[PDB]
Order: structure tokens, then C-alpha cells, then sequence
């Protein structure tokens, strides 16, 4: 046995981080961890927004209905009125139909030549569960929530965020949370292609309608480039020709997935979400 | 090399193995049914046969009788040989002996084998045997053989 | 020394809630200090590794290795430990999970050698460890075929970025 | 009339209909003793479940060699499938392919081929004919081949199968054995078979036939995936047994004049009972000659 | 000559690991039919072959106390006979052994 | 270690900074002694920085909380869920100033090695080269040495 | 999975009888073979 | 371990019997309802009284009320395997029954309602100063509706089921050690009668193993 206490403690703390790494203890809400105070976290979180939120409106948008059943209930159970407390409903209603009008807004003016099922499929990923709980998750929404369950369910979440969006329309006006859409789901749309948001089938099928549309001849199919077509590694470009002319051409594998390949391209250039579209526009309105 | 060499090289050298094998013949006759290693029930079986053969020229033939003297070594086995064993043998020419293979011995691992001379008192050793006529493969087999005898018939 | 293997037996699960799906029952059992080496041991308990627990012991019971009547023993008697203690309905519906061998408590002895040298032999002992699992056992994992193969090289082809630039 | 699609699906649901009726009959978890009447293993009583517990569950209880031998069980002295719920506290024995009197297993192993070949021919040939399944006669083993009767559409009155057609029933066979499929059994009554092979006519007469046999008229219905068929006895307990299989010829019976019943033909062996190769030619050679049910 | 360097687990586990150092599975195990218990094709079943050389010891131990020394091998033929049972016509003639029990099943009177 | 460590790509959160800027700091909790001699230089911090750095930051809730401890820590939280607890024992006044200043700014991603000092979306305008880029096509799309019209 | 071989499953009685039956075929194909040159040779 | 080191002056105290001093058989037909009537009352009013002999302040007519008590809080510690507490609710004697084979095992019990009051069926006492211990033994009868479901190691229902409650007819045996200042009431043991119906049957099927016999032996009818 050696003397001394520091070693030994030094090696106790060592001990625990194992413990809990083998066994890594169930996720609590941050609001049951210690240094939490809940009027200073709302407060903080309008703050890092730059938002001038309405302290009693951006309260009630977290509170949501399940967490208003389970209150009672446990007031119920413990025998225990002053749990008059308004769900965050409204508002967030209110919210998701605001941001569903001004994200079509913004999209229609960006891209004119998209039909209505285009714009709607965008809007409905903007607004999606996937989009939306990332970025809740990452505004300290999750955090300020006030729900039964924890890990919040992520539909409970979408509707928080919206309800937030709510709010702010109260506080704040149309202009201001237009703003905030743009910043906060507008830029969710960076780096993807149109068609990894909108999922279509059938391409070709849809090419052919819109150009007959625009009163132009059906598309033609040819193989513009070809390598290794015995291998099991060949390379095709298939060009769609209208009127002889080129409007579109794609690579694959095969013949049949260069030409549906093709026919994305051409819809891509048609509707105006090209690679090389000019980038949107985030500076100050003037 | 030990092409076409069909004795084995057990015991001490030459005289060792015959003696080794010729103590298990005395207590084959005596038992009737002996186990031992299977190598060496192998090696033995043929004299086993072949004392028989000897058993059966009769105790009268004086080569005969030197055979038996040297190979029984407890001699109240030699009247057993020639009165007893070659009679119930006066029918066959040949196969008066059964080997079996029984589980590996316990203490070295070492394969066994039962002999017995056919037609002793003692319980039956349990043989295989093959499949019953009856069987799937069997009826089917008997079918096809009624069918081409009568066929051959016709 | 460790007894943790003894101690896997008296964990108590939580009742299932209706929807879930049967839960296999889980039997430990071990043998301490056998008389025989963990490497020799080895080779028994990777043999019976997987089958199911009727035809690991038809293979222990054929073979010529001290090892294998010890740890055909071990088997039988978690066998019946698993139907009467951990509510098994069937003893032929058991496979063999996990089975090892550990190195056991030895013992140093002299060996003797010429001109006065000598050695230290180690009078070796073993443990034998086995897990048996209800139900069938798991289906062995077929070959991997040559349509897997090229499924697995094109994609290695397609995962393939410009490196070392935009 | 209903689809071939729809016709499967109609017999499937009022076959689990009455599977479950007779399910729910059961009260809770009542208990059997089943003795064992076998050679080895005497002595041995099982305490099974009522209506559910079925022979394999005994030989469960066993060991693994006893699940995989044991091909036919003997309850009480009546053959009984493997998969056959047990209803009583009765004795029960385990029949093998290679016992010394294997007569009522080989039987077993026979119907099952022709239900087999049945199931194949059905869902064989072409949307446009119509295939009318008859009946599997029962024919000694030493006949040579398992035969089952089929009457095929009227188009197809001057069509013979070729060998390579022979061959392609045979690769579908060989897939249901691949499969593994048990074989379900249900007792019902003549009226709920009735309903289940009303289409039918040649079965509805046949389960007429089976009904009146018997005083208290129920039937034995088997099912392999989702084809159904009306059987004349016990039936082995998986696909997976047969190892080697092959549906042989295809004869036209006399007299032709009121229907063409074609009498498909097919011989078989199972895993524990595997010929060698050039044995197994001289049985197919006799399987692909005519035989006539005595 | 001494090895030149310690060989590496990795090295050893590759030689003692090697397929051809494994125990191979046995194909050739079956049931044996009369006793249930387990048996090899070609190899007579233990717990048969057991019961025949238990039955076997006690008919030479009666065998012994009949012949009462060494060097008494008769020269006639030798009958062994249970309880309830009397000498047939072919068993005349022939040294009889008595023993104290039913005939076995499987011992076939003949 | 590069080998020896994991690695990201330079990346950011909620592509902050895009259309406005975040600060991904959103809570620092402070642990000082009263007495520990540890402890002087956050007692320090405390008394005369601590209140001005949060009126330039009203989106960081501050938590200093007293107590006895042999080593103060400040424990700092991002928006991203990252948690980072560095030890300011025996650290002097402006170490803490530079300290805690450093965590403002820091958008809370692992410090580990970063493959490249750049990130893009749209690495192409043009069309990124592929091996017909630079080729020439020929009449009907013949191959070299194809025989036309056999 | 157990090995089998041609006789493993054949009774008493069948084994003298797939015995000759297979040696009978084995001599019939070899006499048939006896007359290269009335069963449609190669140009010589 | 029957019995401790020889001639030592400490001796084991005990605080409990091992069985009942005279078994109350229950009337034939007694579930149905749901001179030697007097004999039997008489001892046990004998036996009654030398109960309130040494705790003077003693209600027959309390007990049967109490008697309920001790045996719902007893078997509601076997739910959450509250030892310590049922010590006191049972004797020594009670305690291995109860507990042994439930050791790795989930048991949901619960006390839905009484159909019939309990009886004092009979009270009797024991021998006096069998060591210079005096026992107390109150026989009660129980006519109760309760659910039980048993689960396994696994947490894999293996006995009865949780919702479906159940007629229960059982005769507990309390018993008590009143030369024992601090002697209390306590859960003592079961009478079964012969005629008592059959439980209910087990979830899982079951073999019952034959004669293991060995090459030698043979099997006999
Ligand atoms: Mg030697
Ligand atoms: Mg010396
Ligand atoms: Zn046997």
C-alpha cells in the first residue's frame, strides 16, 4: 500500500468515466439538469435570434397538450384552478399556415416556371418533420419545450416550432417573420438538388407533358457518347433532341438510366433549379 | 517401402508376435469370444481359421496334433479343439469366425474388436443388420425385379 | 479469482408487456479447475460452438479426447438446469452460444534433468465456460456469392470522391 | 366465376376460419397425459396441452434425433400426423422410415407425393386452360410410381407433354421441397369442406364419397402453403423430406369419350432413404409405365 | 539450434486455428435402433454390446463353478438354460448351465 | 496524431451566417470557491468582468454558482448540444477574460482535425470534367476502326 | 447430410439382384459396340 | 448444522413451531355453503383463555378483522420482495414456503374482494412450557376473490394471468408467542383440505422422465 490521496482519487474519477461509458445513463430533459432557470432561458433565446418577442406569447408556444393532460393528471394522483395554462394550438396554427403562404411566396416569385405540385413538394419539405425538428433541435427549441415525453416525439416538435413562428407573427408583423422563414428554412434548401426534394417517378412522362404545354415537339432519344458497352462498366450519355435540337443530355450506366437521367436534366433546366442557377438572395431588402 | 508385406510388426520381433497371437487363439478356444485390440484380433482371425482346418484332420493326424500342441497352450483345449470345435464345423468350408468392431477402449483409446467363434452357447453378439425388405426403397426395388422377371418370362 | 459466470444466472427481467415478442431463455454454467489444459480444452468448446445442444453431445460423445466426457457432462447438467430452474419446456430446443475455456489456479512442480539441472513444470489446470440459449440454432452464414462481390466492388467505384481539391 | 388468384384466397380464409373455430373450442390450457408406448424410451408420460400439443411436441420433449426420424405417429393404433393437434390422454408411438414394418409410413410418404404434384400441375399451365384437379388414386408402392388423376381443358385434348415439359413439372417440385413447407392437417365436417371446394366438382364428389365413409361425416383436409386438397389419410410432416423427386409420364386414361382424365405420374425417395445415381435411373425407367389401381 | 525471435500470438493463432488442426464434425453417428442410444454405422452400440457381455459374465461365472478348477474344458457341447425351462431334444448330450433368471428378449432360445 | 484521431469536414451549423449570424454559445456555468486560493482569479472575474460580458451577450445565460471546490470550472453549452468544461484553476483575471471570450466565439463542433480548409455546395459552374468534356464528337457517332452501312 | 453408398439401404434380397442387374447392363452395352462399322462410321 | 457445538449454555431461541397442534379438518361441503360441534367449542375455550391470560385485553371477535390484514400485507410484500417487513407478518416456519421458489421470480398478487367474513374455525394453544415458551394458534377460514400471475427469469408470464381474478377457499393458520413480551400475531401456516379443488393447470407442457435403466436392467410393465 503507497501513501498518499491524490492518485487514488485521481483514479476513482477515471473509474466513473468507465462506469458510465459501459453504461451510459438514460437522457434527461436539460431543464431537470441543474443551472436552469426557465425565464432566463426564453429570454436568452429571443435575444440570440435578434427577435423582439412577447414574453407571455413565447411561453404559451411551448407549452403544448399533452404536457397540459399529464400536468393534471399528476395533480389528480397527488390530490391537489391555477392550471388555467393556454397550449401553444393557436399559435401554432396560425404559424404553419403563415410559413406555408410566405414560403410559397417566396419560391413562386424565385422560381416562376415551377408548376404548383413543384412548389407545393418544396414547401412540404421545408415544413417537413425532417427539416424542421433539425433545426428546432439546433435553436434550443427542444430545450425550452414543455411535453410529456422526453426525448420530444418529433411531430410535437414541428409543432412547437410553428407555434414560435406564431408568436413572433403577433410580436413582431408579417415583414419581420418573413425574415425569419427566410434565414431559418429557406437556407435548408442549400446544396440540394430539386429532385432529392421533390421525388418524382416517371421523369421522361412529365418532360413530355410540360413541353407539349409549351406547344414543343416530343423529345427525341439519342446516345450522344457511349464507352464500354460489353463491360460491366459502360458509360452512356443519352441527348433529348427536340426539333433537332439538343434541350437536354445525361450519363448512366445503362441506356435506360441515362435516358431517365436525361429527362431530369432537361425538367431541371426547364423549371429554372439548375446547379448554376443564380444563388438566392439573402441581402437586406432595400 | 512394404509392398505385398502382409504380416504386421507387433510385440518384441518374430517370435514375440506369434506368441502375442497364439495366446489369444488359446483364449478364443477357451471363450469362444474374446475382445481385444482390433489390430492384433485382425492379425490372429487367420490362424484362428486355419486351426480349424487342422482341428478337422482329426486327432489321429500327427501333424495335425503338433499343430494343436504348439498353439494351445492349455492342453485340455486340444480335445476340445478336435471333439468339439471341428465337429460343429464339419459342414462349412471356411468362416467360422466373426469380427466385430466394438467402442474405442477406455484407458488408451485404442481400437477393439470382438471375435468369436460361430455357433457358441453364449448370448448374441448385437450384428447389424440390413434394411427390412419392406422399406420404401426396398418395395420399389422389388417391384422393378418383378416386373423384369416377368417380362424375361413372356 | 472471478465468479462473474455463476452470476449471470440471477438476473430477474422485468415482465414483458403484451406486444412484445418471447424473450429466449439464457443458462450459464461453467466446471472450475479441471485437470486438463485450456489450449487442449479449446478445441472441445470451439468444436460444439453453434450446434444445437443433441448434437453437440453426439459429437462429444465420439470423441476420444479426455476433455470431451468432462465438458458432455457440463452440458447434460445445464440441460436439465435450464427446464427445471429457467422455465425451459423443451431440453432438445437449446444451442450452444458462447463456449470457452480459461485458464485455471496451477501448480509448479520440479522436473528433473541431467547434470544436476532442472525445470519447473506447471501442473495445469482449466475452467470450461458454456451459454445455452433457447430455441433453434441460428443458421449458418452462407458463402458470400459472386453477385455480392460485384454488388460490393461497384460500390466501392461509386463511393469514390475527386480527393485532395474542391 | 372467381380468378385462380381469388379462388386460393377464398379457400385460404375459410380454411383459417375453421382452424380457428375449432381453436377456440379449447377451454384455457387443459392438460393430457400422453404415454409413450415405444421401444426405447418406455415409460416416459407427457403432459401436453389439449387441441394444441401435437406429436412433434412430444418428440420435442425428447430429443433432436426423435424430431428428425420420427416421420408418422402412432396414437392410440391409429397413424396420426406429426403436425395433428392431440385431443386425448392416449399412447403414442414413433414410426420411422426404416422400421422392420414401415407399411403405414411408406402410405404416408405416398400420399404426400401426389398431393405434391397436384399442388404443381394446378399452378403449371397457362391462364387460358383450365386445369380440374380429380383425385390421387391409391396405388401400392410397388406399382412403381404415385399417380394422381387431372382432367385438363378441352383445348388441350391433342397436347402430350414433352420432356423438357416433364422436366420443368419436376423443377417445380423441387422448389416446393425447397420451400419446406409443413404439412397443415384439418378435420372438418363435410359441410365446411363443401364450401371450400364448391367450384369443384370432381372434389365435391369425392368429399361426399370420404363423408359417408365415416359416421360422423368429417373429412380430412391438408394444406402445403396456400394449396388445399382433400386427402385419404395422414400426410408427412414437411416437403423437406423428399430428396429425390421427379414427375415421370403423363398417360391418357381409357375410355376417353366422357372426359380425358390424364394420369400424371411421378416416383420419389427421401432424404433417409436416397438411392445412388444409377439405381435411381432403373426406378424412373419402371415409374414412367402406366399402372393400374386394383 | 534456439529460436531467434519470440513467435507473435498472431503468428501462433494462425497455426493453432489452422482448419487442419480443428476437430472434424462426425457424419457417421446414428440411433441405434433396439436401445435409443447413440451409435456410430460401423461400430456396434455400446449400451447393446454392454448388456450382451454382462449377461456373457455371469454365464461364465456359473461356467466356473460347474468346471471347479483350471484344465477342465469338457469335450461336449454346452446349453445355457433359465428358469422355466427344460432340455429340448437337440440339447442332449450337451453340459448345461443353469441360470438363476427369465430368459432375455433378446437371447433367442436355439 | 492524424491517423491516430478522428477528422471532420469544415462545416457549420444551421449554415449559420447565411442569411444571419447565430452565436452558438448559449449557456456558461461558472464554479468558484470563496476561500480557495484556486479560486482568486474567478472570485476576480466575477467582481468586476463577469457582469459587462453579459451585457454584450444577453443571448448566454450565465451561471456562477459559489461553492466549495478545489478546482473552478466553467462549463460551456452549445446550441448544437456540445458541452465543453475547461478548468480556470490558479488562472489569472484576463487568462479568464480570454478564456471565456474564446468560448463566445467558437461555434461548438469537435476541435479535431478538419481534412480541408474550405467547404462548398457548388464546387461547378461550368459542369464538373468528366472524360468527354475536352472530346470531339464525329459524324453518326461512329467508333474508331466501325464499319457504316454493312 | 450423413454419407450414404449404393448398398447402405438395400436388403438381403435386393443386393444379389442390383448385382447382377447392373453386370448384366455393363456386358449388354459392351456387346453392343461389337460392330463399329454397321452403326454409321467416320469417313475412313 | 442440526445441532450447534455440545455443552454450551447458550441454546437456540426460537419463535415458532414447525406444524399445526391439532389440524382443524374442515367440514365435507363446506365451499358449497358459501354435540361434537360443543366439544370442539369447549377446548377452544379453554385454549381462548389462557390467550387472554397473558395479554388480558384480547377480542375474538377482532381477529378475523386482523387476521385479513396481516394476510393481504404479507402477500403484497412477495410483489416487491419487501423481506424485512414480512418477517413480521409471518412466522419462521411460513417465511421459506412463501419465498424460496419465487426467489428469481415476478409475482403480481393482488386482493380483489372477500366474498364471505372470516371465521375463527378454532383456537388452541400449546403444551405449556414445551422450552418455557407458550404458543398461541388461531385458525381462520378465508372465502376471498384474488388475481395472480406468476412470471419466469425471462419476465415471461408462466403462471395464472394478471386480470382475471378468482375464488379462493383456504384455511390460514396465524399463530403467536405470548410468553414473548414483544410476541405478535403472525401468519403461521395453510390447511389444504383433501377434497379442495385442483388448481389451475400450468402454462408450459411437461415429460416426466421414465426409468433410466442400465445395460443389465430390463423394462418391466
Ligand atoms: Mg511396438
Ligand atoms: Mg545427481
Ligand atoms: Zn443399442
Amino acid at each position: 500500500v503507497k501513501k498518499g490521496f491524490r492518485a487514488a482519487f485521481r483514479f476513482q474519477k477515471e473509474l466513473e468515466r468507465q462506469r458510465l461509458l459501459r453504461c451510459p445513463p438514460p437522457p434527461v430533459r436539460r431543464s431537470e439538469k441543474p443551472n436552469w432557470d426557465y425565464h432566463a432561458e426564453i429570454q436568452a433565446f429571443g435575444h440570440r435570434l435578434q427577435e423582439n418577442f412577447s414574453l407571455d406569447l413565447l411561453k404559451t408556444a411551448f407549452v403544448n397538450s399533452c404536457y397540459i393532460k399529464s400536468e393534471e393528471a399528476k395533480r389528480q394522483q397527488l390530490g391537489i384552478v391555477l392550471l388555467n395554462l393556454k397550449s401553444n394550438q393557436e399559435l401554432s396554427e396560425q404559424g404553419t399556415s403563415f410559413s406555408q403562404t410566405c414560403l410559397t411566396q417566396f419560391l413562386e416569385d424565385e422560381y416562376p416556371d415551377m408548376p404548383t405540385e413543384g412548389i407545393k413538394n418544396l414547401v412540404d419539405f421545408l415544413t417537413g418533420e425532417e427539416v424542421v425538428c433539425h433545426v428546432a433541435r439546433n435553436l434550443a427549441v427542444e430545450q425550452l419545450t414543455l411535453s410529456e415525453e422526453f426525448p420530444v416525439p418529433p411531430a410535437v416538435l414541428q409543432q412547437t416550432f410553428f407555434a414560435v413562428i406564431g408568436a413572433l407573427l403577433q410580436s413582431s408583423g408579417p415583414e419581420r417573420t418573413a425574415l425569419f422563414i427566410r434565414d431559418f428554412l429557406i437556407t435548408q434548401m442549400t446544396g440540394k438538388e430539386l429532385f432529392e426534394m421533390w421525388k418524382i417517378i416517371n421523369p421522361m412522362g412529365l418532360l413530355v407533358e410540360e413541353l407539349k404545354k409549351r406547344n414543343v415537339s416530343a423529345p427525341e432519344s439519342r446516345l450522344t457518347r457511349q464507352s464500354g458497352g460489353t463491360t460491366a462498366l459502360p458509360l452512356y450519355f443519352v441527348g433529348l433532341y427536340c426539333d433537332k435540337k439538343l434541350i437536354a443530355e445525361g450519363p448512366g450506366e445503362t441506356v435506360l438510366v441515362a435516358e431517365e437521367e436525361a429527362a431530369r436534366v432537361a425538367l431541371r433546366k426547364l423549371y429554372g433549379f439548375t446547379e448554376n442557377r443564380r444563388p438566392w438572395n439573402y441581402s437586406k431588402p432595400k | 517401402i512394404s509392398h505385398g508385406r502382409v504380416f504386421r510388426r507387433m510385440g518384441l520381433g518374430p517370435e514375440s508376435r506369434i506368441h502375442l497371437l497364439r495366446n489369444l487363439l488359446t483364449g478364443l478356444v477357451r471363450h469362444e469370444r474374446i475382445e481385444a485390440p482390433w489390430a492384433r484380433v485382425d492379425e490372429m482371425r487367420g490362424y484362428a481359421e486355419k486351426l480349424i482346418d487342422y482341428g478337422k484332420l482329426g486327432d489321429t493326424n500327427e501333424r495335425a496334433m503338433r499343430m494343436a500342441d504348439f498353439w494351445l497352450t492349455e492342453k485340455d483345449l486340444i480335445p476340445k479343439l478336435f471333439q468339439v470345435l471341428a465337429p460343429r464345423y464339419k459342414d462349412q468350408t471356411g468362416g467360422y469366425t466373426r469380427m466385430l468392431q466394438i467402442p474405442n477402449r477406455s484407458l488408451d483409446r485404442a481400437k477393439m474388436a470382438v471375435i468369436e467363434y460361430k455357433g457358441n452357447c453364449l448370448p448374441p453378439l448385437p450384428l447389424p443388420r440390413r434394411d427390412s425388405h419392406l422399406t420404401l426403397l426396398n418395395q420399389l426395388l422389388q417391384g422393378l425385379r418383378q416386373d423384369l422377371r416377368q417380362s424375361q418370362e413372356a | 479469482i472471478s465468479r462473474k459466470w455463476e452470476k449471470k444466472n440471477k438476473i430477474v427481467y422485468p415482465p414483458q408487456l403484451p406486444g412484445e415478442p418471447r424473450r429466449p431463455a439464457e443458462i450459464y454454467h461453467c466446471r472450475r479447475q479441471i485437470k486438463y489444459s485450456k489450449d487442449k480444452m479449446w478445441y472441445l468448446a470451439k468444436l460444439i460452438r453453434g450446434m444445437s445442444i443433441d448434437q453437440a453431445l453426439a459429437q462429444l460423445e465420439f470423441n476420444d479426447k479426455k476433455g470431451a466426457k468432462i465438458i458432455k457432462e457440463v452440458l447434460l447438467e445445464a440441460q436439465d438446469m435450464a427446464v427445471r430452474d429457467h422455465n425451459v419446456e423443451f431440453r432438445s430446443n437449446l444451442y450452444i452460444a458462447e463456449s470457452t475455456s480459461g485458464r485455471g489456479q496451477c501448480l509448479k512442480r520440479i522436473r528433473y534433468h541431467g547434470r544436476g539441472r532442472f525445470g519447473i513444470m506447471e501442473k495445469v489446470y482449466c475452467h470450461y465456460f458454456v451459454k445455452l440459449v433457447e430455441g433453434p440454432p441460428p443458421p449458418p452464414e452462407p458463402p458470400k456469392t459472386a453477385v455480392a462481390h460485384a454488388k460490393e466492388y461497384i460500390q466501392q467505384l461509386r463511393s469514390r470522391t475527386i480527393v485532395h481539391t474542391l | 366465376q372467381l380468378s385462380p388468384t381469388e379462388l386460393t384466397e377464398m379457400r385460404n380464409d375459410l380454411f383459417n376460419k375453421e382452424k380457428a373455430r375449432q381453436l377456440s373450442l379449447t377451454p384455457r390450457t387443459e392438460k393430457i397425459e400422453v404415454k409413450h408406448v415405444g421401444k426405447t424410451d418406455p415409460g416416459t408420460v407427457f403432459v401436453m396441452n389439449k387441441n394444441i400439443s401435437t406429436p412433434y411436441s412430444c418428440a420435442m420433449h425428447l430429443s433432436e434425433w426423435y424430431c428428425r426420424k420420427s416421420i408418422l405417429a402412432l396414437v392410440d393404433g391409429q397413424p396420426w400426423d406429426m403436425y395433428k393437434p392431440l385431443t386425448k390422454s392416449c399412447e403414442i408411438k414413433f414410426l420411422t422410415f426404416k422400421d422392420c414394418d414401415p407399411g403405414e409410413v411408406n402410405k404416408a410418404y405416398w400420399r404426400s407425393c401426389a398431393m405434391m404434384m397436384g399442388c404443381v400441375i394446378e399452378r403449371a399451365f397457362k391462364d387460358e386452360y383450365m386445369v380440374n384437379l380429380v383425385r390421387a388414386p391409391e396405388v401400392p408402392v410397388i406399382s412403381g410410381a404415385f399417380c394422381y388423376d387431372v382432367v385438363l381443358d378441352s383445348k388441350l385434348d391433342e397436347w402430350m407433354p414433352t420432356k423438357e415439359n416433364l422436366r420443368s413439372f419436376t423443377k417445380d417440385a423441387h422448389a416446393l421441397i425447397y420451400k419446406d413447407l409443413p404439412f397443415e392437417t384439418l378435420e372438418v365436417e363435410a359441410k365446411v369442406a363443401l364450401e371450400i371446394f364448391q367450384h369443384s366438382k370432381y372434389k365435391v364428389d369425392f368429399i361426399e364419397e370420404k363423408a359417408s365413409q365415416n359416421p360422423e361425416r368429417i373429412v380430412k383436409l391438408h394444406r402445403i402453403g396456400d394449396f388445399i386438397d382433400v386427402s385419404e389419410g395422414p400426410l408427412i410432416p414437411r416437403t423437406s423430406i423428399c430428396f429425390q423427386y421427379e414427375v415421370s409420364a403423363v398417360h391418357n386414361l381409357q375410355p376417353t369419350q366422357p372426359s380425358l382424365i390424364r394420369r400424371f405420374q411421378g416416383v420419389s425417395l427421401p432424404v433417409h432413404l436416397r438411392a445412388h445415381f444409377t439405381i435411381w435411373d432403373k426406378l424412373l425407367e419402371r415409374s414412367r409405365k402406366m399402372v393400374t389401381e386394383d | 539450434a534456439a529460436p531467434k525471435n519470440r513467435r507473435t500470438i498472431e503468428v501462433n493463432r494462425c497455426r493453432r486455428r489452422n482448419p487442419q488442426k480443428l476437430i472434424k464434425v462426425k457424419n457417421n453417428i446414428d440411433v441405434c435402433p433396439e436401445c435409443g442410444h447413440l451409435k456410430q454405422k460401423h461400430v456396434l452400440c455400446a449400451y447393446c454390446y454392454e448388456k450382451v457381455c454382462k449377461e456373457t459374465a455371469e454365464i461364465r461365472r456359473q461356467i466356473g463353478k460347474q468346471e471347479g478348477g483350471p484344465f477342465k474344458a469338457p469335450t461336449i457341447e454346452t446349453v445355457v438354460l433359465y428358469t422355466g425351462e427344460t432340455p429340448s431334444e437337440q440339447d442332449q448330450g450337451k453340459r448345461i448351465i443353469e441360470r438363476d433368471r427369465k430368459r432375455p428378449s433378446w437371447f433367442t432360445q436355439n | 496524431t492524424a491517423r491516430g484521431t478522428p477528422s471532420r469536414f469544415l462545416a457549420s451549423v444551421l449554415h449559420n451566417g447565411l442569411g444571419r449570424y447565430v452565436q452558438q454559445l448559449q449557456r456558461l456555468s461558472f464554479s468558484v470557491s470563496r476561500d480557495g486560493a484556486s479560486s482568486r482569479g474567478a472570485r476576480e472575474f466575477v467582481e468586476r468582468e463577469v457582469i459587462d460580458f453579459a451585457r454584450r451577450n444577453p443571448g448566454v445565460v450565465i451561471y456562477v454558482n459559489s461553492r466549495p471546490c478545489c478546482v473552478p470550472r466553467v462549463v460551456a453549452e452549445y446550441l448544437n448540444g456540445a458541452v465543453r468544461e475547461e478548468s480556470i484553476h490558479c488562472k489569472s483575471v484576463e487568462e479568464i477574460s480570454t478564456l471565456v471570450q474564446k468560448l463566445a466565439d467558437q461555434s461548438g463542433l469537435d476541435v479535431i482535425r478538419i481534412r480541408k480548409p474550405f467547404h462548398t455546395d457548388n464546387p461547378s459552374i461550368q459542369g464538373q470534367w468528366h472524360p468527354f468534356t475536352n472530346k470531339p464528337t464525329t459524324f453518326r457517332g461512329l467508333r474508331p476502326r466501325e464499319v457504316q452501312d454493312p | 447430410k450423413s454419407g450414404t453408398w449404393w448398398d447402405e439401404h438395400l436388403s438381403e434380397e435386393n443386393v444379389p439382384f442390383i448385382k447382377q442387374l447392373v453386370s448384366d447392363e455393363d456386358k449388354a452395352q459392351l456387346a453392343s459396340k461389337l460392330c463399329p462399322l454397321k452403326d454409321e462410321p467416320w469417313p475412313i | 448444522l442440526v445441532i450447534p457445538p455440545e455443552k454450551s449454555d447458550r441454546s437456540i431461541h426460537l419463535a415458532c413451531t414447525a406444524g399445526i397442534f391439532d389440524a382443524y379438518v374442515p367440514p365435507e361441503g363446506d365451499a358449497r355453503i358459501s354435540t361434537e360441534r360443543m366439544k370442539k367449542t369447549m377446548a377452544s375455550q379453554v385454549s381462548i383463555r389462557r390467550i387472554k391470560d397473558y395479554d388480558a385485553n384480547f377480542k375474538i371477535k377482532d381477529f378475523p378483522e386482523k387476521a385479513k390484514d396481516i394476510f393481504i400485507e404479507a402477500h403484497l410484500c412477495l410483489n416487491n420482495s419487501d423481506h424485512d417487513r414480512l418477517h413480521t407478518l409471518v412466522t419462521e416456519h411460513c417465511f421459506p414456503d412463501m419465498t424460496w421458489d419465487i426467489k428469481y421470480k415476478t409475482v403480481r398478487w393482488s386482493f380483489v374482494e372477500s366474498l364471505e367474513p372470516s371465521h375463527v374455525v378454532q383456537v388452541r394453544c400449546s403444551s405449556m412450557m414445551n422450552q418455557g415458551n407458550v404458543y398461541g394458534q388461531i385458525t381462520v377460514r378465508m372465502h376471498t376473490r384474488q388475481t395472480l400471475a406468476i412470471y419466469d427469469r425471462f419476465g415471461r408470464l408462466m403462471y395464472g394471468q394478471e386480470d382475471v381474478p378468482k375464488d379462493v377457499l383456504e384455511y390460514v393458520v396465524f399463530e403467536k408467542q405470548l410468553t414473548n413480551p414483544y410476541g405478535s400475531w403472525r401468519m403461521h401456516t395453510k390447511i389444504v383440505p383433501p377434497w379442495a379443488p385442483p388448481k389451475q393447470p400450468i402454462l408450459k407442457t411437461v415429460m416426466i422422465p421414465g426409468p433410466q435403466l442400465k445395460p443389465e436392467e430390463e423394462y418391466e410393465e
